[PDB]
């Protein structure tokens, strides 16, 4: 089809055709019957106006003015011009061709049948308003007015039609050759009574009927009622133009200096830096987790077969008693040798996780009549002070531990100095977050994570024992396989992802809780043992946990290793900008630094109240770790907070830049920012940070 | 010519897009000196963006 | 199939997938050149 | 100014886009204009299911 | 050595400090819950703030009708949504002047795309609401009920 | 627009706007002429817009050019567009240190930023010699010409090193090998090959594989602990992370040993070693040449307790008896010795 | 990810499974340890420019 388009006509008339139906806002290639019709109409409009020519009085020696192939904006207007110039009405469809002799505009038309029917037809369309000439491959001719065409114009097309139709048939395309009126086929839309009187009452006030406002709409001349609104509008009505300054800034949500409030407890999943993983080496073989968990109690059997309990801490709901036979028989099941890792002691699962204690839902009709049932209200979420651990956390999980859990595939050689640059990045960014303490918590969260959500794949009216697995590699190279502890997950009979499945998590650990007892408000503490690493005594104990999520969850969880992906696209987005300042990468100049440059450092943190430097490893693992923290602790508050303080941040800038800001209600931005910070503990340690840098900027900038 | 008729000329838009029925936001806009901004989660300052 | 199944003939497989074939050639015969990073 | 609007959509009415698309579609086929200020109508008597 | 993440940007712009804040453009699990008491928020602060515009009864579904156009202009900051048709015209006046033969081609080149599009075209969407049933369901399967209905 | 450059016209001085601090391949400061023009070069439109036009000349064949070499009236002051096309026979020339080329008189006629940095794949495939420049190509690459190297001229390596000097460790195939090691690593590497070849070559448990395996990290200069006792490891790793690692004990993708049939694999490269392995050299199989002060003397007991990770083997005591982990299902019993 | 969940590990990797029995050897039959995909536990050659 298309090598007849492109052999049957020159080159400018394919090209216009196919730019001005692109216009339809589809794909050009799959249906490109109506192309050949478009082209054959432009030819054919083109040879009509080819002949005929006027002069200062109208010598017949142009007469025809072209309007298709044009582009559509440009028609519409030069259609309009003609129109008012010379007085006539203006056709509602574009087109294709206007007379100067008749000062009337003239459409075109190619059939395959009888003109006679589709002249009717189209002027049953346009009515009277507009003059046609029609021709037909099977040699018919039609003309509204006979004065219109000579007979060298009708000749010419219809030779070209014919020949056209003749070498149609000869390559099979007269068999797929599609008519004409199919793309005109729907012109008649006669609304109902229904929909007219919901038009009728749709309008706005001060009109009737929809005639009314379409005859206003196509009639009045609006200009200046801008004007003439805003001039008696009230002065009320004002954005308060303000410009800001440095001390119009202020510490946002004082409140979390309160003592008075309670410390923000530790609401995440799984420990992070008070991890305690039971080390077995391993050649490096793909085991079970139910295997690995077995082997790991063998090794520290001492753990395992502890059946007296020191309690040091309790819940102040759950059930100590309860808890601890539920972890007895977790590591009894871990220990048996079936395959299966489901609880057999359904008791004390059952009676631990308060999966007794759900309500029965009863028909709406005993409700309804029922007095004593009553909407609850909402537990809005308490209010909390700056809680002393998230500092200690952010510290820790940036250190550099002595074992690492990456270990991603192979790439192809790099050719392109673009992937060189990558490379060379990627290369600096895993040296420097390999052993980060973040790295390897990320990856039992996200194995955990992993592992819960491929339980409930087919078990969901069972419990299932998971154990708290990690595969860790060393410098040396010895690999570990890590276990942090057990967890048994619930039954979900419902079949919704967002129904939550109670899961109960002991994990093990080397802090005594005693030291920040706000630090733990809905933990459950045991003793279980004491290991020994230099010969030394330290103790173990199993922090024991319910919680609830749901499928989404796991899925989120799943996600949470996006935290790479996110603090990589950080630390690229610092080199661009670096390298923006100059026109060359800076890659190595701002991780190693060239006889040029120098190291780049980045401002760390505080010691003693004063600024401290660092490396810009340590920005990298700093970026990660609160990368991960946020991932870890997001909830809508932390969203919303991070959403409102990017405004701020943003106004700090813009002040810091000399661009002097403005801002119209700067309360009201507070206000949004400090909405969001009630109860999150990385909502709170960020206001505190973002309040110590503020204070930072302020002192700094006076320079 | 100077940042008074610059606010003036904003307070004017303000008031026009309200008679249009947009509402601008005075709780999460603000104004600066042309170079950088925000539009559709992409900051731009002075030829970078991200 | 992919070890020990039977060994049938790919005789004129480039031209049936002639375009992926054209891209690849297209992308050997590059010659890359330097890069720079943003105006400021 | 990067300006934001609140409430864009809670104030934003379907007779205005009524409006709008009648002035825009001043010159066209009269069906066509019914069958673009159809969607305007429809949205101006919505119900909402809670 | 207490870290401090925001002194970074002491060291770097803030554009590119906070690049990339969220890795996901979609949406959170845990946003505020989206129910009937969502949505009957969403409808009170929709008719909250055309509360000064004319109210009537549709005569065809018989519910209450609010018309805040062409209402009370405002006088205070708050949300309005009392638009003059006046201004919105001549705002579209204003474009057609200047952008001369734009509304009549993008008008024409809408109703030609219309001529030639199919029902199939219907099917490309998320989830739409099925009326026979009264549910959400996928695009094709509801235009398979509504066909088979009008069947 | 080198033109420009060149002409040292002042208005391609004022036509900077960002800074021009640009670094070469060896990362030495660019002349400042060169600087101008990689700037440039990378923008163009600045020195355009900064140079200011002016009318064509109105002869027929001369006519000006706008930025995008679009005819025009406006064109750029002193540049003309001509169809009097001008015609485009050899000498010897001096070179000195830098690759500067300097005529007879002293000129400057070719200097070294004058290579244009268009990177290609040559049509033809292309082999060198010279081991100076194998880091070019890629890791693997580097690891099989090294390991080669090494092979083919294993006779005078063993020959040296029963000598046991320190020249043998400084050839330029381990000088090139060096590069894909990682820095911080490499001390130690460096200290643990040489540690466990030498302890082989004292007593003699001689084994081809372990020597041509561990033979090219010797070089890097060694890096002991406080203790004074080299390091102890269970895998080299190397520069490309993942596959790039050579195991000290079983054998690795990069490095695999068949005594069986006497065949060495080299990242997927099959040889026959026929010739240089000796008949007792299967038996003494692996525990000789694993650690650095250990030495094989039993087999596995379960009695003394289950396989020692390296950091309780870095601890041990002179006279203590321990176990280790070769491969899946090959455990040996090794002692530690003060030599 | 790929690779764990289509349990096509590298050819020459020391992991067990059903399907990496088979995929052992061919890798050890296989002359062209370059040209195999990915799916057989082949090298990734997988690039920027490609």
């Amino acid at each position: 089809m298309d090598t007849f388009i492109t052999r049957n006509f020159q080159t400018t008339i394919i090209q216009k055709a196919k730019n001005t139906m692109a216009e339809f806002s589809e794909d050009p290639e799959l249906q490109p019957a109506m192309l050949f019709n478009i082209c054959v109409h432009l030819e054919v409009c083109y040879v009509i106006s080819d002949m005929n020519f006027l002069d200062e009085e109208g010598k017949a020696y142009p007469q025809y003015e072209v309007i298709e192939g044009m582009p559509r904006t440009i028609a519409w207007m030069v259609q309009r011009s003609l129109a008012q110039e010379h007085g006539i009405e203006t056709p509602k469809y574009l087109a294709d061709l206007f007379d100067y002799k008749t000062k009337r505009f003239i459409e075109v038309g190619i059939t395959k049948g009888l003109a006679d029917d589709y002249f009717w037809k189209k002027k049953e369309k346009l009515g009277n308003s507009m003059e046609l000439m029609i021709f037909s491959y099977n040699q018919d001719y039609s003309l509204s007015n006979e004065s219109s065409l000579d007979e060298e114009g009708k000749g010419r097309v219809l030779s070209r039609l014919t020949e056209l139709q003749a070498e149609l048939s000869l390559k099979n395309l007269w068999q797929v050759l599609i008519g004409e009126e199919d793309v005109e086929k729907g012109i008649d839309f006669k609304l109902g009574q229904t929909i007219s009187r919901l038009r009728d009452i749709s309008v706005p006030a001060g009109f009737s009927n929809f005639e009314g406002m379409r005859s206003y709409i196509d009639n009045i001349d609006p200009k200046g009622a801008i004007e003439r609104n805003l001039a008696r509008m009230s002065p009320l009505v004002s954005v308060t133009p303000k410009k800001l300054t440095w001390e119009d800034l202020r510490p946002i949500g004082p409140h979390i200096y309160n003592h008075e409030l309670p410390e923000v407890p530790y609401n995440a999943f799984l420990l992070m830096s008070d991890e305690l993983g039971l080390a077995n080496m391993t050649e490096g073989k793909s085991k079970k987790p139910k295997t690995l968990a077995k082997e790991c109690l063998e090794k520290y059997s001492t753990l395992r077969d502890q059946t007296d309990p020191i309690l040091i801490m309790k819940s102040e709901k759950a059930n100590e008693n309860f808890l601890w036979k539920l972890w007895r028989d977790c590591v009894n099941t871990i220990s048996n040798e079936e395959m299966s890792n489901e609880l057999q002691k359904t008791n004390y699962a059952k009676w631990a996780t308060g999966d007794g204690l759900t309500y029965q839902k009863i028909m709406k009709e005993v409700a309804i009549d029922d007095e004593t049932m009553c909407q609850e209200e909402p537990k809005i979420p308490n209010k909390c002070r700056v809680a002393a651990w998230v500092q200690t956390e952010m510290n820790l999980l940036s250190t550099l531990t002595s074992k690492r859990a990456l270990d991603l595939p192979e790439i192809g050689p790099d050719v392109a100095p673009v992937e060189h640059v990558g490379s060379e990045r990627r290369k600096y960014f895993v040296n420097e977050i390999n052993y980060c303490k973040a790295s390897t918590v990320m990856m039992k969260y996200v194995l955990f994570h992993t592992s819960l959500l491929n339980e409930s794949n087919a078990s969901m009216g069972k419990y299932k024992v998971i154990p708290i697995t990690n595969r860790v590699v060393n410098e040396k190279g010895e690999s570990f396989d890590m276990l942090y502890g057990l967890a048994v997950k619930g039954q979900s009979h419902l079949r919704g992802d967002t129904d939550v499945v109670t899961v109960v998590t002991f994990e093990f650990s080397s802090t005594d809780p005693r030291v920040d007892s706000g630090k733990w408000p809905k933990y459950t503490v045991f003793r279980i043992g004491s290991l020994f690493v230099s010969g030394r005594e330290k103790s173990v104990y199993l922090y024991c946990r319910v919680n609830g999520t749901n499928k989404i969850q796991m899925k989120w969880g799943m996600e949470a290793r996006r935290c790479l992906l996110q603090s990589m696209q950080q630390m690229e987005a610092i080199v661009e900008q670096e390298s923006s300042i100059q026109g060359y990468d800076m890659t190595k100049a701002c991780f190693k630094g060239d006889r040029v440059n120098s190291p780049k450092t980045f401002s760390i943190g505080t010691q003693e109240g004063k600024l401290v430097k660092g490396s810009f490893g340590k920005a990298l693992r700093v970026i990660f770790t609160k990368c991960l923290m946020h991932y870890v602790f997001g909830n809508a508050q932390l969203e919303g907070f991070s959403a409102e303080s990017r405004r701020l941040l943003l106004l700090i800038q813009a002040l810091k830049d000399r661009k002097g800001p403005w801002v119209f209600d700067l309360e009201g931005m507070y206000s949004g920012i400090e909405e969001c910070i009630s109860n999150n503990p990385w909502v709170i340690q960020s206001a505190y940070w973002f309040n110590e840098w503020l204070g930072f900027e302020k002192e700094g900038s006076k320079v | 010519k100077d940042e008074e008729t610059c606010m003036e000329g904003i307070n004017d838009f303000y008031r026009t897009c309200k008679l249009l029925g947009i509402n601008m936001s005075k709780k999460k806009s603000y104004c600066n000196e042309t170079g950088m901004f925000e539009f559709t989660s992409m900051f731009y300052r002075d030829g970078f963006v991200s | 199939w992919n070890t020990y199944g039977p060994i049938g003939d790919t005789e004129g497989f480039e031209r049936v997938y002639e375009s992926f074939f054209l891209r690849k050639m297209r992308l050997d015969n590059a010659t890359w050149g330097r890069i720079t990073f943003g105006p400021v | 100014v990067t300006g934001d609007n609140t409430k864009w959509n809670e104030c934003l009415n379907p007779r205005i886009f009524l409006a709008m698309t009648e002035r825009i579609t001043r010159d066209s086929p009269i069906w066509f204009r019914d069958f673009c200020s159809i969607a305007p109508v429809l949205f101006s008597n919505k119900i909402a299911r809670l | 050595m207490n870290i401090n993440p925001y002194f970074l940007f002491i060291d770097v712009p803030i554009q590119a400090a906070i690049s990339t804040t969220f890795p996901y453009t979609g949406v959170p699990p845990y946003s505020h819950g989206t129910g009937t008491g969502y949505t009957i928020d969403t409808v009170i602060r929709t008719h909250e703030y055309s509360n000064k515009g004319k109210q009537y009864i549709s005569d065809v579904t018989g519910c209450t009708m609010v018309d805040p156009t062409n209402g009370p202009l405002p006088e205070d900051n708050e949300p309005s949504a009392y638009a003059q048709l006046d201004c919105v015209l001549e705002a579209l006046d204003r474009m057609d002047e200047e952008h001369p033969g734009l509304f009549q081609a993008a008008s024409q080149n809408a109703m030609e795309t219309l001529m030639v599009t199919t029902v199939d075209k219907l099917t490309q969407g998320r989830q739409t609401f099925d009326w026979t049933v009264c549910r959400n369901q996928p695009a094709a399967t509801a235009l398979n009920t509504t066909i088979t209905s009008f069947r | 627009i080198l033109c420009m450059v060149f002409s040292q016209d002042t208005r391609m001085f004022q036509g900077v706007r960002g800074e021009i601090n640009f670094l070469n391949r060896a990362g030495q400061l660019l002349s400042p002429m060169y600087q101008l023009q990689r700037y440039f070069l990378n923008r163009s439109n600045d020195l355009f817009d900064q140079w200011g036009y002016e009318e064509s000349p109105k002869a027929s064949e001369l006519h000006g050019i706008n930025e995008s070499m679009n005819a025009s009236d406006y064109t750029l002051k002193g540049v003309v567009v001509t169809r009097n096309v001008i015609d485009d026979e050899t000498e010897k020339v001096s070179i000195t240190k830098n690759l500067s080329l300097i005529k007879r008189t002293g000129e400057v006629i070719m200097g070294a930023n004058d290579v244009s940095e268009l990177e290609s794949q040559a049509q033809l495939m292309i082999t060198y010699d010279t081991p100076k420049m194998w880091e070019m190509g890629t890791t693997k690459e580097l690891v099989q010409n090294t390991y080669q190297w090494v092979l083919k001229n294993l006779v005078t390596l063993k020959a040296q090193f029963l000598l046991g000097k320190e020249d043998m460790f400084q050839w330029d195939a381990f000088e090139a090998f060096e590069s894909i090691i990682p820095q911080k690593m490499a001390g130690q590497y460096s200290g643990f090959a040489r540690a466990v070849l030498k302890q082989m070559r004292d007593q003699e448990v001689m084994k081809t594989d372990q020597f041509i395996k561990l033979l090219p990290f010797c070089f890097s200069p060694p890096k002991l602990r406080s203790n004074g006792e080299p390091y102890q490891f269970l895998k080299l790793v190397l520069k490309g992370g993942g596959e790039n690692f050579i195991e000290v004990r079983k054998g690795s993708p990069l490095f695999s040993y068949n005594p069986q049939t006497e065949v060495l694999t080299i990242c997927g490269r099959m040889m026959s070693l026929k010739g240089k392995i000796e008949d007792e050299e299967r038996n003494r199989s692996m525990g000789n040449a694993v650690l650095a002060g250990f030495l094989v003397s039993g087999k596995y007991d379960p009695d003394l307790g289950d396989f020692k990770t390296i950091e309780e083997l870095e601890k041990l005591k002179p006279g203590e008896k321990a176990n280790i982990l070769l491969y899946q299902g090959k455990p040996v019993k090794v002692v530690k010795r003060k030599r | 990810d790929y690779r764990y969940t289509y349990k096509c590990h590298r050819g020459d990797s020391k992991v067990e499974g059903k399907r990496m029995k088979i995929i052992k050897e061919l890798w050890e039959n296989t002359k062209g340890r370059d040209g195999l995909l990915v799916a057989d536990g082949g090298p990734n050659i997988y690039n920027l420019r490609n």
